[PDB]
RNA sequence: UAGGAUAGGGGCCUACCAUGGUGGUGACGGGUGACGGAGAAUUAGGGUUCGAUUCCGGAGAGGGAGCCUGAGAAACGGCUACCACAUCCAAGGAAGGCAGCAGGCGCGCAAAUUACCCAAUCCUGACACGGGGAGGUAGUGACAAUAAAUAACAAUACCGGGCGCAUUAGUGUCUGGUAAUUGGAAUGAGUACAAUCUAAAUCCCUUAACGAGGAUCCAUUGGAGGGCAAGUCUGGUGCCAGCAGCCGCGGUAAUUCCAGCUCCAAUAGCGUAUAUUUAAGUUGUUGCAGUUAAAAAGCUCGUAGUUGGACCUUGGGCCGG
């Protein structure tokens, strides 16, 4: 039995994406995830798609209850792809990660040629 | 008595200045002597120690006070140092590291000690409290 | 290393004459009557009170018509008039000097929970304080200093999760229970 | 100074007993108050 | 040192930036450009900071090499430019157009402006002398430099500067009784209409100005701007109509703002 | 003055001429455990001390000196030479510079990681795109600062003062304490599904089932002659050991030592040590003192310094609130 509101709400059509800052009430509950404000905030945006949706920033206020966030509802998501921080995407799983050893990542190999 | 004169600022100025050294305390300080005394401006200072002495009590007091002659492993300088407390003086022994702390007073001599500034706190680094406590031994 | 800019200070200042009969009697007065953790507790109010008088007093030095002193004192009394520390028609600049600790620590959230009820005692009230139990407006303070404005007055309550008055009953109530059947 | 530790050693040694806790902090100002100037 | 410095810490970012202390180490530096990097605001700051389109640094690069800004009516893909008073900032995609204005704080404001009053901007003259062969030209201050102008356009004039035929289309001589808007010190943002002028052999020539309802103070040659011939400005004023006003008139203000709500 | 050199003024240098410049208003020299400043501590006012340090300016790369490339370097995460130091050597030669991050030796009273990351702030490149030990995050962290647990409420009880009468009672009201008393309540310290956080993890903030009987989920640091709040307690010691910042305790009835019980002070802090500010009107400009306590030159002349007698119309007014 969990509430949902936005404010702070601007849509920039520089970056074709409506930005908000969320301000979730859900009292009882311990918290909500972000996947399970997924489903939520695109039945209500409609969004035709709910990978466009990229929420974050969660804090739950002491004394628990309420969080607050920011979210980023994309309106293509080619613009998705191309406007986003590498991470997002990582964290919703539409991309993969690699991982570094720096010893010659460019200092031996500076020498040969 | 007093220059009270508009025009005597410079006057004024130069007789507290020269005026400022017939002061005890700022004449200490700034002559520089802390310097060449054996800590140089340390607050505490760690050494050596050479021997177990005991050195009488002033003249209302009647006492063997139980004092170690250490010498100051950054300077060379030898001392006299208090090992205080009933019996603790046994944890000290000849050739142990010892950190030289300031008896009080602010360098000089305290109570009926004739010429000692200087008390031992640690002993091969253990807390000298710390054994009289029984807390944690060396 | 920013982080390094972040300011803070002290809250208080030990006084001067460690051991006196007088001052040190008046201490355990008001540590008693508001029930406090210890006398720090105590000496931050004079500190703050401290701060707030040397303000006011730099003010009344001034004369009036002078437009840092309208505008700090109208600031400083609206100040303590949130807090309900000076009272109707006692807006004057001069009765905020003859505040005193004891008007500090009226408003101590200890002290307004034991006169709205809700406490039985002051003591009471401290840790009733600090085991989640007491909200302002819809939040929970488990702060026992924490200075209840007057147009926060109206509306300390219990919680809507606590034992007493919110939901769920605490793990020794459910003990007993789930032992009992 | 063979007489290092001389009372030290001489002193019978005494042990404690389980004196119950008083408390601290908060409760420990309720019993200074509540005895000193409500008794 | 032994060289140009080109990072600027966040603590020494001037006053009217208004940036935050702790946000980081360092702040953006503004590039050598048309504005004097000490009256500037760059368009990092213009962006992210204040209307929010971006929310970091390379969200503001990926605004700006979409190709989106546009300044002085040309499109501009630096992040550190130096814009400055009355800078025009149109973003096409949005139609929507900023002048970049004072108010009497000391603090830049994003006045906004339709198409007509945003085809031309507005800006001062620093200097008018000769050249290769003997053609007069001027500069400005906002780096502009004139051909051929106009006989009459002397130094501290102000002209306006159309943004297709690129040359004046006006100019207001700069004189007792037409306002101001002065753009440096603790008076600037203060609209009002000179009073008075003084001139010193070998120093600063001081104007004297009054804010229409009444205020009046004074500031050296430097940082006035005449806006208009007279007392109608050829800008629109921001939302305060250039009066700073005491600080007990910004509790008033608060007050009668509260019991009405 | 004439010129050279420089980006340019200039004794920056040369030739010639002149003999000047500074100095009791402290030059020059000497000391500095002296980079300068914004500022830090203390502050009734005046002041006193400090300022390596993250912001700005300067300087320096082991000590000096000289240079190329370049708009910018007398650059050292560039070179050339010498001095100190040291490395590899197949014995010919060659390569060096952590006052960059991390680390090791040493010095010393005295100072953490040989971790992760470019996600934030900004810089940099031919550049949306790479790099960034700048910077940020995690680890040690009682440097300093903040909030803040270690118990609360009840009736029984030997009690203990009014108040129901006060007499003569008795018990009775705020519950004061010794109650491992008896009892159901509350909770977080800790643990833990998760979620969130995060560039990825983690701390936190939220929260499922755990998680309290006073021995434990246990609070210490310094004292109890005065200054200074708190023992004319009990045993030992016998001017010994020792305490004691000062005064003093100790020579057989020790409130001071050494210990047990009790109490006090502060209390997650508290003592010691040195430097320093207040106290200190004992550095006195505000604000000291010089008959006798420390202190009027033996006396006069005296140049600079300091200080300087009275006098010169805004004298009576209209005016508008
Ligand atoms: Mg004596
Ligand atoms: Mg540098
Ligand atoms: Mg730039
Ligand atoms: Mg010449
Ligand atoms: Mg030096
Ligand atoms: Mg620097
Ligand atoms: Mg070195
Ligand atoms: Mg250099
Ligand atoms: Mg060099
Ligand atoms: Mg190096
Ligand atoms: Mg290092
Ligand atoms: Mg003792
Ligand atoms: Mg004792
Ligand atoms: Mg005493
Ligand atoms: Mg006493
Ligand atoms: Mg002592
Ligand atoms: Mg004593
Ligand atoms: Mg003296
Ligand atoms: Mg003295
Ligand atoms: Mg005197
Ligand atoms: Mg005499
Ligand atoms: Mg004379």
């Amino acid at each position: 039995a969990v509430t949902l509101r936005t404010r702070k709400f601007m849509t920039n059509r520089l970056l074709s994406r409506k930005q908000f800052v969320l301000e979730v009430i859900h009292p009882g509950r311990a918290n909500v995830s972000k996947a399970d404000l997924k489903e939520r905030l695109a039945k209500i945006y409609e969004v035709k798609d709910s990978n466009c949706i990229f929420v974050f920033k969660f804090r739950t206020h002491f004394g628990g209850g309420k969080s607050t966030g920011f979210g980023l509802i994309y309106d293509n998501l080619e613009a998705a792809k191309k406007f986003e921080p590498k991470y997002r995407l990582i964290r919703n799983g539409l991309a993969t990660k690699v991982e570094k050893s720096r010893k010659q990542i460019k200092e031996r190999k500076n020498r040969t040629k | 008595g007093k220059t009270r004169g508009m025009g005597a600022g410079r006057k004024l100025k130069t007789h507290r200045r020269n005026q400022r050294w017939a002061d005890k305390a700022y004449k200490k300080s700034h002559l520089g002597n802390e310097w060449k005394k054996p800590f140089a401006g340390s607050s505490h200072a760690k050494g050596i120690v050479l021997e177990k002495i005991g050195i009488e009590a002033k003249q209302p007091n009647s006492a063997i006070r139980k004092c170690a002659r250490v010498q100051l492993v950054k300077n060379g300088k030898k001392i006299a140092a208090f090992v205080p407390n009933d019996g603790c003086l046994n944890f000290i022994e000849e050739n142990d590291e010892v950190l030289i702390a300031g008896f009080g007073r602010k360098g000089h001599a305290v109570g009926d000690i004739p010429g000692v500034r200087f008390k031992v706190v640690k002993v091969s680094g253990v807390s000298l409290l710390a054994l009289f406590k029984e807390k944690k031994e060396k | 290393h920013v982080n390094f800019y972040r300011n803070y200070g002290k809250t208080f200042k030990k006084p001067r004459r460690p051991y006196e009969k007088e001052r040190l009697d008046a201490e355990l007065k008001l540590v008693g009557e508001y029930g406090l953790r210890c006398k720090r507790e105590l000496w931050r109010v004079q500190y703050a009170l401290s701060r707030i008088r040397n303000a006011a007093r730099h003010l009344l030095t001034l004369d009036e018509k002078n437009p840092r002193r309208i505008f700090e004192g109208a600031a400083l009394l609206r100040r303590m008039n949130r807090y309900g520390l000076l009272a109707e028609g006692q807006d004057k600049l001069d009765y905020v000097l003859a505040l005193t600790a004891e008007n500090f620590l009226a408003r101590r959230l200890q002290t307004l929970v034991f006169k709205a009820g809700m406490a039985k005692s002051i003591h009471h009230a401290r840790v009733l304080i600090r085991q989640r139990h007491i909200r302002v407006g819809r939040q929970i303070v488990n702060v026992p200093s924490f200075m209840v404005r007057v147009e926060s007055e109206k509306h300390i309550d219990f919680s809507l999760t606590s034992p007493f008055g919110g939901g769920p009953a605490g793990r020794v109530k459910r003990k007993n229970q789930k032992k009992a059947s | 100074l063979a007489r290092a530790g001389k009372v030290r050693g001489q002193t019978p040694k005494v042990a404690k007993q389980d004196k119950k806790k008083q408390p601290r902090g908060r409760a420990h100002k309720r019993i200074q108050y509540n005895r000193r100037f409500v008794t | 040192a032994r060289g140009l410095k080109k990072h600027l810490k966040r603590l020494n970012a001037p006053s009217h930036w208004m940036l935050d202390k702790l946000g980081g180490a360092f702040a953006p530096k503004p590039s050598s450009g048309p504005h004097k990097a000490r009256e500037c605001l760059p368009l990092i700051l213009i962006l992210r900071n204040r209307l929010k389109y971006a929310l970091t640094y390379r969200e503001v690069q990926s605004i700006l090499m979409q190709r989106h800004i546009m300044v002085d009516g040309k499109v501009r893909t630096d992040k550190t430019y130096p814009a400055g008073f009355m800078d025009i900032i149109s973003i096409p995609k949005t139609g929507e157009n900023y002048r970049l204005l004072y108010d009497t704080k000391g603090r830049f404001r994003l006045h906004s402006v339709r198409d007509e009053d945003a085809k031309f901007k507005l800006c001062k003259v620093r200097s008018v002398q000769f050249g290769q062969k003997g053609i007069p030209y001027l500069n400005t201050y906002d780096g502009r430099t004139i051909r051929y102008p106009d006989p009459l356009i002397k130094a501290n004039d102000t002209i306006k500067l159309d943004l297709e035929t690129n040359k004046i289309v006006d100019f207001i001589k700069f004189d007792v009784g037409n306002v101001v808007m002065v753009t440096g010190g603790r008076n600037t943002g203060r609209v009002g209409v000179i009073k008075n002028r003084e001139k010193h052999k070998g120093t600063f020539e001081t104007i004297h100005v009054e804010d229409a309802q009444g205020h009046q103070f004074a500031t050296r040659l430097g940082n006035v701007f005449t806006i208009g011939k007279g007392t109608k400005p050829w800008v629109s004023l921001p939302k305060g109509k250039g009066i700073k006003l005491t600080i007990i008139e910004e509790q008033r203000k608060r007050d009668a703002a509260a019991q009405a709500a």
